[PDB]
């Protein structure tokens, strides 16, 4: 099965993008970049481009909608919900929530057949 | 070409007014957008004349604003009107 | 440059204006032109359309329709509508 | 109009005026279901989900059928908390579209993004 | 332009009429008309300058006063605030007067009060620029006062 | 042969430079470029340079037009056969 | 309680205060229509200063009214009110700068 | 063959985004004595030129000094005419 | 940046990152340049809800600046309080009054300024080309010679 959608592959793509922007990882807060009002506007445009480029690389013939939600240091009851009018055995969508020091960020990815 | 501005209403020191028209020509070429121009003026004027400052860049507007004495200046460049003051 | 036919009218396919403001606009011109003709009393139907735009959408619309003209104009984001109907081409842009 | 009849062959499109029509539909629904602006507890998160299910069906009702609908709703509390919700979808230019509307109350904010992609 | 373009003679089947004879008279009489409207303006335009020459004089007197006494400062303090308000309003009020006196010059074969008024108008604009400079110097003198 | 124009330009306060440069540019623009769109690109670009931006001009042999403008900035003249219209707004 | 038509661009102010400004602003433009922006600005700053329990301290009330203006101001926390009245189509900026 | 939608397209699945609850203090101070906000009123402008399609203007120059022959026969050429006259005389 | 082939040799199309709703170009008049300046490239990235909010963390760079502003305002109030308390005998001036007492007429003038705006005006102009008359002429050898 050359083409087809996979849960793991998408998650891996988003991880790489979140890492590419500000995640050396390695299990220790080696960096700390608190959420400026100036840097937020730049990060979104940076993250979203990197996520798409990430999905593009391994990409099949799937259209890809990605939304970036940032949140200023939690402390505020936010709840994101996603529904896709799309045939099951065709496509699936995923969201993944990350907890990166001061900044909190949710990324969503819709998959559509072509 | 962009000729030097003309100060309509002004309360600045002979040294300062030069520094304002200075920063004014630099700002206008660097940034295209009307908000981006203002944003530069202020942040430069936060290094030279202390924390508190304000700047507006209007093609057509009007106001009355309360300003610290000797820390007000309104200069109209060719068909654009820049108002800045302090506190 | 590539035109397209939607709602019985020949518009520039990449719709510069938002597709709601465009649909309501073209439909009003077609329902204005069903009453007043371009050939006879062509000044009146422009002034009717201009006032209509200011009522339903933001103010200071410019309206320009002719059998032959050529214009380069500055307009707001998604506020430019250019469509042919039969032979007559209707331009209008918000400021 | 042979090029026009041709244009229907390559892509049938069925470009149903997606932007403001949907933006009007979602706006009308949001106002009614938000009900009490003041209410943002922890038991309303489950109720904020119910809103999202209802939303997607009314997108089907509003002259979309052939399109492929994906909607994401975000319901959050504001305490002068500075956040920016951007999006960017990889699609066929002038062949698909998006619809967005945001409702800001005194104490609560609710944004509804709706993605539609043509399929044959 | 109707008296410019008016035909100097028209004709019928068996008659010619000379229009010039009448036509010439109407030029010197519809001129007298515009001369009247220009001399209804001329008196209006001159009453503004007078109001704008005085207003600028009236403010210059408060500055000319020594203002050594306490009670005196409280009087001319309100006038510096008046000068400012004028400074805003006057730059609007000026634009009409500058065009009014121009428009006139084009439409009056009179050379407005010889050069006496032309000098008085140039002195006014200089006197305003001097007043703004004087008000900045006064502001500094006021802080020491 | 330009029988009926509409001149609503300032004229007073040495702003005839901004009316005369309408008749002057038009003549130079039309003969050289010889393309309706490219005229409206040349005349606009000049009037923006000298008298600041937000000028809209539309050049056509036969057209109808109703529009909003800034008082004493609108002039409508026939340069030869062609019918040029330019005005400020904003 | 009626509230005249308006478009909020940015409201960093309590609702009680904002509503009370817009009502005055509409009535004040309606008083002198096709009137100069500084005349409307002056009387609006007087009102908001004059009214008791409207003061949040720090700077001093200063109002800017135009049809076309960008800007960047430093203001006091929850004291800046921007709005644009739909019938007039004139933006109104009102705040206190320390 | 080409691109047709007879296949059912109805099914819908949801997922539930969130974030993990934290401490109340958060070690952050609400608001700033002053605050810096840069408010535009002007709407971003973009220019588009549109010109009405000028109908294409071909230029061609043809003489009809010659008389009316057939197509296959050339009026200038003497051979072409000479044969066609000899074809008529064959009644 | 991939391309879809369409089944049965249809015209090829593809799918581009760029959002279509976003304007094609964005043009912002420079005063230095003095002519309109177009930017074909756009940010082509859609934001549903933007929110910039006053909210700072302990030991920022932006906090230190806010503290300095407080400390300067405080110092001016402290001096103004102390000097009014030192000059006057057993002064009972409250700290709020002393601030109102610090803002003078010769330490905070209050100017009004507007720009000269031309009144908007809506006009109609209909341009109709010269009338075009049919003419029918016949020419024969005799009529020329005649």
């Amino acid at each position: 099965t050359d083409k087809e959608y996979i849960s793991e592959e998408v998650q891996k793509a988003i991880d790489d993008s979140v890492k590419q922007v500000f995640g050396i990882k390695d299990d220790s807060s080696q960096v700390t970049i608190t959420y400026n009002k100036d840097k937020v506007n730049l990060w979104t445009q940076q993250i979203i481009d990197y996520t798409i480029r990430g999905l593009n690389k391994l990409g099949k013939h799937f259209k890809y909608c990605v939304t970036a939600i940032l949140q200023q240091t939690n402390h505020a009851g936010i709840s994101v919900q996603i529904t896709a009018y799309q045939d099951t055995n065709t496509d699936g969508s995923l969201i993944q929530c990350y907890e990166i020091n001061d900044i909190y960020a949710i990324v969503s990815v819709f998959a559509m057949a072509v | 070409m962009n000729h030097e501005p003309e100060v309509k209403a002004t309360d600045m020191e002979e040294d300062m007014i030069k520094r304002v028209k200075e920063i004014a020509i630099n700002a206008v070429k660097e940034y295209k957008q009307e908000k981006q121009i203002a944003h530069y003026i202020k942040y430069e004027f936060d290094k030279i004349d202390g924390y508190g400052w304000n700047c507006i860049v209007g093609r057509n507007f009007g106001s009355h604003i309360i300003h610290q004495t000797k820390k007000y200046i309104f200069f109209k460049i060719n068909e654009l009107c820049l108002l800045l003051w302090k506190a | 440059q590539q035109y397209k036919t939607f709602m019985g009218a020949r518009v520039l396919w990449p719709p510069e204006c938002a597709d709601d403001i465009l649909e309501g606009a073209i439909r009003e011109t077609q329902d204005a032109l069903k009453k007043f003709e371009i050939a006879r009393e062509g000044q009146k139907i422009a002034e009717h359309l201009k006032k209509y735009m200011d009522d339903h959408f933001d103010p200071y619309w410019h309206v320009f329709f002719g059998k032959n003209f050529g214009c380069q104009a500055v307009h707001n984001k998604n506020r430019f509508i250019y469509f042919y109907i039969e032979k007559t081409a209707f331009l209008m842009y918000q400021t | 109009r042979k090029r026009e009849a041709s244009l229907i062959t390559l892509n049938y499109i069925k470009n149903r005026f997606y932007p403001s029509k949907i933006q009007k539909i979602i706006k009308e629904l949001f106002e009614d279901r938000l009900k009490g602006v003041e209410y943002d507890p922890n038991n309303a998160n489950q109720l904020s989900e119910r809103l999202v299910l209802e939303l997607r069906e009314k997108i089907k009702r509003g002259k979309v059928p052939r399109y492929k609908i994906g909607v994401q709703v975000v319901f959050g509390e504001i305490k002068g908390q500075g956040l920016r919700i951007a999006s960017k979808c990889l699609w066929d230019v002038q062949n698909d579209n998006y619809a967005s509307y945001t409702y800001t109350s005194e104490k609560v904010y609710c944004t509804g993004i709706v993605f539609g992609c043509y399929f044959e | 332009e109707e008296i410019e373009k008016i035909v100097p003679t028209y004709k019928i089947g068996a008659m010619e009429l000379m229009t010039h004879n009448i036509c010439t008279s109407l030029s010197t009489w519809a001129k007298e008309w515009k001369l009247q409207y220009s001399q209804d303006l001329h008196k209006r335009a001159r009453q503004l300058l007078d109001s704008l020459t005085e207003q600028t004089k009236m403010l210059s007197t408060k500055l000319s006063k020594p203002v050594k006494d306490i009670d005196s400062l409280g009087y001319v303090m309100e006038t510096l605030e008046q000068i400012r308000k004028e400074q805003a309003e006057i730059d609007m009020k000026f634009n009409p007067v500058q065009e009014m006196y121009s428009l006139l010059d084009n439409y009056l074969p009179g050379g407005i009060t010889d050069k006496d008024e032309m000098d008085a108008r140039s002195l006014l604009r200089r006197n305003w620029d001097i007043l703004i400079q004087q008000a900045e110097i006064k502001g500094k003198e006021y802080q020491h006062k | 042969h330009a029988n009926e124009q509409i001149i609503d330009m300032p004229e007073n306060s040495e702003m005839k430079s901004m009316k005369n440069d309408a008749f002057s540019q038009a003549k130079f623009a039309v003969e050289n470029y010889k393309f309706e769109n490219k005229i409206s690109s040349h005349i606009k670009k000049f009037f923006d340079e000298k008298y600041g931006p937000n000028w809209h001009c539309v050049v056509g042999k036969h057209f109808n037009a109703y529009v909003s403008y800034d008082s004493k900035n609108f002039i409508f003249f026939y340069e030869g056969q062609l019918a040029i219209l330019l005005y400020r707004k904003g | 309680e009626p509230l005249p038509p308006h478009i909020i661009r940015f409201n960093d102010m309590a609702q009680h205060l904002l509503k009370k400004v817009i009502r005055q602003a509409d009535v004040l433009i309606k008083e002198n229509p096709q009137g100069l922006e500084k005349d409307i600005a002056l009387n609006l700053v007087k009102f908001v200063k004059s009214q008791p329990e409207f003061k949040i301290g720090d700077g001093e009330w200063q109002c800017i009214i135009g049809k076309n203006f960008g800007c960047s101001l430093t203001f006091d926390a929850n004291v800046l009110a921007f709005f644009d009245l739909l019938p007039s189509r004139k933006s109104i900026l009102l705040f206190k700068s320390g | 063959k080409e691109f047709n939608n007879p296949i059912n397209f109805q099914d819908t699945e949801t997922r539930y985004g969130g974030i993990q609850n934290q401490v109340v203090n958060i070690n952050q101070y609400v608001q700033r004595n002053p605050n810096f906000i840069d408010l535009d009123n002007i709407a971003e402008l973009s220019e588009h030129s549109v010109n009405t399609e000028r109908v294409k203007t071909g230029d061609r120059g043809m003489s009809h000094k010659e008389g009316g022959w057939p197509g296959n026969v050339d009026p200038n050429e003497a051979q072409e005419t000479g044969r066609f006259k000899k074809r008529i005389e064959k009644s | 940046l991939t391309a879809q082939e369409l089944n049965e040799d249809m015209p090829s199309k593809m799918l581009e990152p760029k959002n279509p709703q976003a304007p094609k170009n964005i043009t912002v008049y420079d005063y230095y340049t003095r002519k309109f300046k177009t930017d074909e490239l756009v940010d082509q990235m859609i934001v549903h809800f933007s929110m910039d909010g006053d909210y700072i963390w302990k030991e920022s760079n932006e906090y230190k600046t806010q503290e300095e502003i407080r400390d300067t305002k405080k110092a001016l109030i402290k001096e103004a309080m102390r000097k009014q308390e030192s000059e006057e005998p057993g002064a009972n001036h409250d700290e709020e009054a002393i601030k109102q007492t610090l803002r003078n007429k010769f330490n905070y003038n209050t100017r009004e300024c507007q720009t000269i705006n031309p009144s908007i005006r809506e006009r109609g102009v209909s341009t109709e080309p010269p009338p075009s008359d049919t003419i029918c002429g016949n020419i024969t050898q005799w009529e020329i010679f005649d």
